[PDB]
RNA sequence: AAAAAAAAAAAAAAAAAAAAAA
RNA sequence: GUGUAACCCCAUUCGU
């Protein structure tokens, strides 16, 4: 009957309540607990992880690669920005637009 | 506390509140300027201006 | 307070049983009113026969 | 080449030659409307959609009268209208219905934000 | 999953569009 | 160094 005996010992279901912040320290925030920074800590452990694969991957970097997106695209600043493309009208079309628009 | 005048006064701070929690936010990863260089051309980032 | 009657116990099992049952299959109904549209979709794609063979 | 051009214009003998219709921005804002039926009522549910996009091949129309169902199902003159979605924008029951609940996400959406 | 870019809408949301991790 | 600049340089005054 150890079933029996957990049921009786349950039968109460009020459960131990949270605490809340210090009143004269009222303006600095929420008192965090267990739930609240393990939120916070998961976050900080993804980044640091995911520059450590990232930095990792530069050693081996070889200078002398070649790709033919590197012909048409420069680097600025270090940062591959992919630049929109051109619309490239002509007069006629431009002439056009002007009279459409008027 | 019955025969005086004594009356029992509670703590403010030691009674029991609703919390009431707001969900929280975290700023996105930032990536210095010369790791983005010094990356494979594989695994570079590219964005669009 | 269910628990207290079992007949209104095995009232209330019967009650859910049938409403359980309703996503297994189809209820019969009659014509109570001129027939005005599935209320649902008609799905074309579900091939619902049974193969003999 | 030029003769599956042909066939693909109409849906074939099987259906009686069916013409694929242009594709405008006002069929397009009805076709949009019934894909999105299920959330119109809160008090009826749909099937899901047979297909994710649009029929090729479809055709518009209106119900006609019919002299028996005279109270039964009729709508009168004035509450017709051309197309779905003005349909939509009459009647009152809809739009006292969506505009309770896109308020209720734009408000849930703000704590989320903020 | 996620950092972006291009449109509309409401007092932010919504459709498409690329890269990166997996 | 992403966790919700001095030093120096020119010019001014003072003065064992």
């Amino acid at each position: 009957m150890a079933a029996a005996f957990r049921k009786a010992a349950k039968s109460r279901q009020r459960e131990h309540r949270e605490r809340s912040q210090p009143g004269f320290r009222k303006h600095l925030g929420l008192l965090e607990k267990k739930k609240d920074y393990k939120l916070r800590a998961d976050d900080y452990r993804k980044k640091q992880e995911y520059l450590k694969a990232l930095r990792k991957k530069a050693l081996e970097k070889n200078p002398d690669e070649f790709y033919y997106k590197m012909t048409r695209v420069k680097l600025q600043d270090g940062v591959h920005i992919i630049k929109e493309t051109k619309e490239e009208v002509t007069p006629e079309q431009l002439k056009l637009m002007r009279t459409q628009d008027v | 506390r019955l025969a005086h005048g004594v009356r029992l006064k509670a703590n403010k701070d030691s009674l029991y509140k609703p919390i009431l929690r707001q969900k929280k936010h975290f700023n996105s990863l930032h990536i210095p300027k010369a790791l983005q260089k010094a990356l494979p051309f594989k695994n570079k980032p590219k964005t669009q201006a | 307070k269910i628990d207290r009657n079992p007949r209104v116990k095995h009232r209330e099992k019967f009650r859910r049983a049938k409403i359980r049952r309703r996503g297994q299959v189809r209820e019969v109904r009659k014509e109570e009113q001129r027939y005005s549209g599935e209320l649902s979709g008609i799905r074309a794609g579900v091939k619902k026969s049974i193969k003999l063979k | 080449k030029k003769r599956r051009k042909e066939r693909q214009k109409t849906a074939g003998d099987g259906w009686f030659g069916m013409k694929a219709p242009e594709m405008t921005n006002e069929l397009k804002n009805d076709l949009k409307a019934l894909k999105m039926r299920a959330s119109m009522d809160p008090k009826r549910f749909y099937k899901k959609n047979d297909r994710d996009g649009f029929p090729k091949y479809f055709q518009i129309g209106t119900i006609v009268d019919n002299p028996a169902d005279f109270y039964h199902s009729r709508i009168p003159k004035k509450q017709r209208k051309r197309t779905i979605v003005e349909e939509l924008l009459a009647d009152s029951e809809f739009r006292r219905y969506n505009r309770r609940k896109y308020s209720e996400i734009m408000a849930e959406k703000a704590a989320n934000a903020a």
